[PDB]
């Protein structure tokens, strides 16, 4: 809910059939001492959008779903209303928790 | 021939070793962190870099080019002719010679006696376990510390946007229906003063790693499997491979860029046996460190011969003043 | 035939290689940053520059223009007739000749045999995987260090504004409601003294990159697929294509601008085999470095023959004092 | 037919190419900065000059004027008669002839068949994308370098103020409340010795750019869609279109200024095929460069015809000493 | 919260169906650790408004929504009160993320 | 049965053959006291997925099974109802028990 | 702040519904490094005021609001109160926010 | 102080009403590089004072305050002590500081 879309998007930049293997960005997302570090990590994650967009039709692969503005706004509100590192680390580890999942993407 | 060369060069209007952009019509150059004291606390700054893999591959290309004219140029891999840096991978049981002969991937002595490129730059076959350490070690190319200390910003990226316009027989731009291959291809350019610290351990060429020394009667001898003339020719080619390095044949994207290149200064130490690594020119005071190192090594009992270009190094230390890079190359050649 | 030319040329009242803003009224020329020591710490300066892409495209234009007249000039791509810089699209597997013949994009040997432009300037086919490195590498056009260090101001952009006027059959300028295609717009103008160090590695013309050298019985020969007469014709065409380079046929907006151009000075090296790259003329003291490099290249045992225009090069080193540009072209085509 | 004319002329008391002072009473002439050696380091100077867009525009005007008199003057755009600078606008998907015929902007072959101005001066319709490079290229009119370095001052602007005096029907000067359209209208005027290098390329007139050369059976021929008589008519009109240039029909404000015009000297090369561009007369030393270029071009084997006015141009070179400008056009047009 | 409009504007020069691909400006937004370079990135982003204005109707879609004036008079006092760079990162990275999304810019 | 699959994946880490023994991550999963600690534990368990995924074909035996998205999202949903460590310990040990089972990974 | 009115004036020569399109002045003042060039660029943009004044009534638009005097006494001491270029650039370029927006200038 | 009066005079040269416009003198003063150019520009600007005095009563506007000889005699040594143009340039723009002020010249 509201995170499965961004989780799938993060899975798009790590799974096979795409050949980028950006482990650094998902690791930076997973470990986040502060909220600004998590925001930088998700920025480097989302920066890879047009790459994936044209890479899909490069080989006739279905286009991935870029996260909606509404979920971006909700994530922003959540990330400023979180103050202590406890739930901050909770959210950081939850965002990229299933980036290495077994999504049946790009059939 | 444990020869170490290091110095400062001026690299301008270059797109060497770009990130590639990953297909976004926007291609940037590779970047790396460098620590600087700045007299008020160590801080890391972002600087464009040239990976040592570029230097290694281009030295390989120069070595192949200068070894082709050698009468022993037949002893080369077929892919080395087309400047393929790879040697072996994922079950390469056999390899081909320049003339089409087949060489197996076992008993690496025959590999180095038949393949000069693998002998010089090393190789690895991940199916039989054969491996060899490279005789040339490459270091990163980074801007000099003082130059970025006195730059107070000025990121050094311009991001020039190119173009590629296609006109058909009807002279129409077209649209996405035909494709028309119309994109931007914007590239980032850089400028500054960098340092190089390429080293060359050519004293081990032609000697297998498994049995490097043979004992006749309690007496060591080098284990040379190749002809002495072959060893001399390989040494000469490796030594002269440095010509397309400080002339401007390093990095990639040379067809359109061809970076404006110059060598500000350099210093080299040749010697005969193992010697301390010559310190990098990235730091400000590398001249004093080099002077101290060479003086102490000479006083320790090493036959150290040092060549300098645009560097004083005092007067009490004897050195040869070379006016270019290939003058240094010839000076190294005359002592083989 | 690895020929290198480098020198100083004065440009004035030009708008070559402007980025045009990509669809805006006020257009400006391409600018890049350079590093100059200025004897008080290295500093960066923004100056107008000409990318090497412009030089390479105009060299292609000159080459095809001087090759169409040859009896062997029929072997040219159809798009090359209309001065199209594009080589191959992302999803096209066939190419059309000047006579309408269809040539595939596999087995690059027949590609370079049946097409001459792609053999000289290189090509790349994404779908078939065929690729070929360009044999001509072009340098950048930047104002030299001595000129930039002695201005300390005067940005050199004038931004002269010119407009268009449109009237109907009634002689009405019109208003924005009817549009009338009336724009104000402006262009930026520049002047100065630049340097060029373009190189031409023409010794591999007609030899496919896959098998550069053929071995019959331990004997190396060039893998020349095209006719030797055709190879000589291609050499002479690509070599005389330098004539519309130092006359003022580079850059965009040639219809309106045609920059006031002259050749301040130059130096060229022809040689026969691989040679070090000539030092770019951007630096203040490239003359001494080039003199040293030619001296010790001749000393090392390289067949080096040089030409000089409006430069000294000392007295000890032999040189041919040319007086024009196409005279240099005749000198190089003399040795075929 | 690639003709190149370049030389020195004098312009005095002219308001040609006025910048307008940004739309106010004080209207001032456009200025450009140029670099001059002054034997003590290159320095920049701001001097008035005339851009080449003006030159191309009145070249079009002269071509129309000398083409309408010909019997084949029907094939002209309706806007060409009223001397419209623009060729095609944003929203025009169709064109109108002088007689009112409608013309599409597809298959540019018929466009150059039925339009003559667009064939010679180029055209571009953004909606259809059909392009054509102008067959005439214009050089900027800059004052000669020696003259600029010989005055060391004397900005060459007079700033003569000339107003408009109007009264009402009673004969009253009036005040600001009634307006009376009374302004100051000061305009600055220029004088000096300039140089020109207008060049014409008539080798492609009447031939579409898509397929310049046609092959029937492995033989090249020009692809002329129009009847050849129209080609000679257009060539003659273009050649004689330079008559109202060396007489005082250049620049704006031709009604009140009419610049004092004469030709100090000029040099022309006609030839038949491609030739190196004639260097600009802005430089003080273009004469020996010109003679060297023409001598070396003749040495290469270029059948170039050289004409001179007020220039010795040596004695060995076969040059025809012309008598005026129009008879020079006659010399150009006897050989068509 | 005067952030959605500026994010939309940043998207309009990054999104597809256009011709102008400037990743440099949004990159400068991301990696600008101090106030002045934040401002400079903003200037580079806003310099291209007329290009969008005269490019939007070429394909017929409604013109892009430039941030309102109040959107502009908010930013100065939003950034001036920022003393340490720690929270100066939050705004920059947030409006950088707002550049990338998959909404319908204009039909 | 929605828990046997993740246990099988964990058992893939330490077993016969499969020369990458990571007992630290398994112990961290089992020993975890807070639900977030379980989150990073399963995260480092998952981050080795490409390792085994591309190494399985190096020896020819059938590739392992990566946990499906539905089961991992269901674990995530079960996360935010354990307000006490009492059930957290039993959940962690239940997840970690299957690691050392007699699984026929790939014959 | 005395910035808004000067921004109004600067944008009056860049905004739409006017035929004067020459943003050289704003580019020059944006690239300001010393004391003198920013002032000369600002006053170069300033000298076009009578053009705007005499062209406003042509289209029926209200006359442009010339910057008030207090603005131009206030600009000076705020520039001479600083010596380091680091502070110089902010006030040299701060006037370019207002040059590009989407307000209404001709009702 | 010591600058308001000369700037007010130069604004009296060119302003609303007072139909005598000469931008050449102020432009040359602004771009003056050496002391001689500045002196000749000042002389040219001061040469028009009788015309302004005559035009003062031609429209009922209050007479312009003629600059005192003290100001010019002070400038005489305030300009003639420098060795480099870099230090005089701002003086020029200070001289031009009031060229286009919103002065109440004719209230």
């Amino acid at each position: 809910g509201w995170i499965r879309n961004i989780g799938r998007y993060l899975s798009y930049l790590v799974d096979d059939t795409f050949e980028e293997y950006a482990y650094d960005v998902v690791d930076g997302i997973a470990k986040a001492r502060t909220q600004e570090e998590l925001l930088e990590g998700v920025y480097k994650a989302l920066r890879l959008a047009p790459k994936l967009k044209k890479k899909a039709e490069s080989k006739g692969c279905p286009p991935p779903r870029i996260p909606s503005p509404e979920d971006i706004e909700a994530l922003e509100e959540k990330v400023e209303q979180l103050s202590n590192p406890k739930d901050l680390r909770k959210l950081a580890v939850s965002l990229a928790l299933w980036a290495f999942a077994s999504w049946n993407n790009c059939p | 021939m444990y020869v170490r060369i290091s110095g400062r060069i001026r690299l301008n209007a270059h797109s060497l070793n770009a990130q590639g952009g990953g297909g976004t019509n926007y291609i940037e150059i590779t970047k790396t962190k460098v620590t600087v004291r700045t007299e008020n606390g160590w801080t890391v700054v972002e600087v464009p870099a040239i990976t040592g893999n570029m230097l290694k591959h281009w030295h390989f290309v120069g070595f192949v080019d200068y070894f082709k004219t050698t009468p022993y140029g037949v002893n080369l891999t077929e892919r080395a002719l087309r400047y393929n840096g790879t040697r072996f991978g994922q079950g390469e049981t056999t390899a081909t010679k320049a003339n089409g002969a087949t060489v197996q991937l076992n008993d690496e002595a025959t590999i180095i006696k038949e393949l000069a490129d693998a002998d010089v730059h090393g190789f690895l076959a991940p199916k039989t376990g054969r491996r060899r350490v490279s005789l040339v070690k490459a270091s990163f190319i980074l801007p000099t510390e003082d130059f970025i200390k006195e730059v107070e910003g000025e990121r050094l990226i311009t991001a020039i946007k190119h173009n590629r316009v296609d006109v058909d027989e009807k002279g129409a731009i077209g649209s996405s229906k035909e494709g028309t291959a119309q994109m931007l291809f914007s590239r980032e350019y850089a400028t500054g003063l960098y340092g190089f610290s390429i080293v060359l351990d050519l004293g081990l060429v032609g000697i297998p790693q498994g049995l490097p020394v043979k004992f006749e009667e309690n007496q060591p001898r080098p284990n040379i499997v190749i002809d002495p003339n072959e060893r001399k020719a390989r040494i000469e080619s490796a030594l002269k491979a440095l010509i397309p390095m400080l002339s401007g044949y390093i990095g990639a994207n040379l067809a359109r860029s061809f970076p404006v290149f110059k060598v500000e200064e350099l210093v080299a130490i040749a010697s005969e046996g193992p010697i301390p690594a010559l310190v990098h020119g990235f730091y400000e005071d590398y001249i004093e460190a080099n002077r101290s190192i060479i003086k102490n090594a000479r006083a320790l009992g090493f036959n150290i011969e040092v060549f300098t270009y645009n560097v004083d190094l005092g007067e009490d230390i004897e050195a040869t003043k070379v006016s270019s890079v290939e003058e240094l190359v010839a000076n190294l050649v005359k002592m083989v």
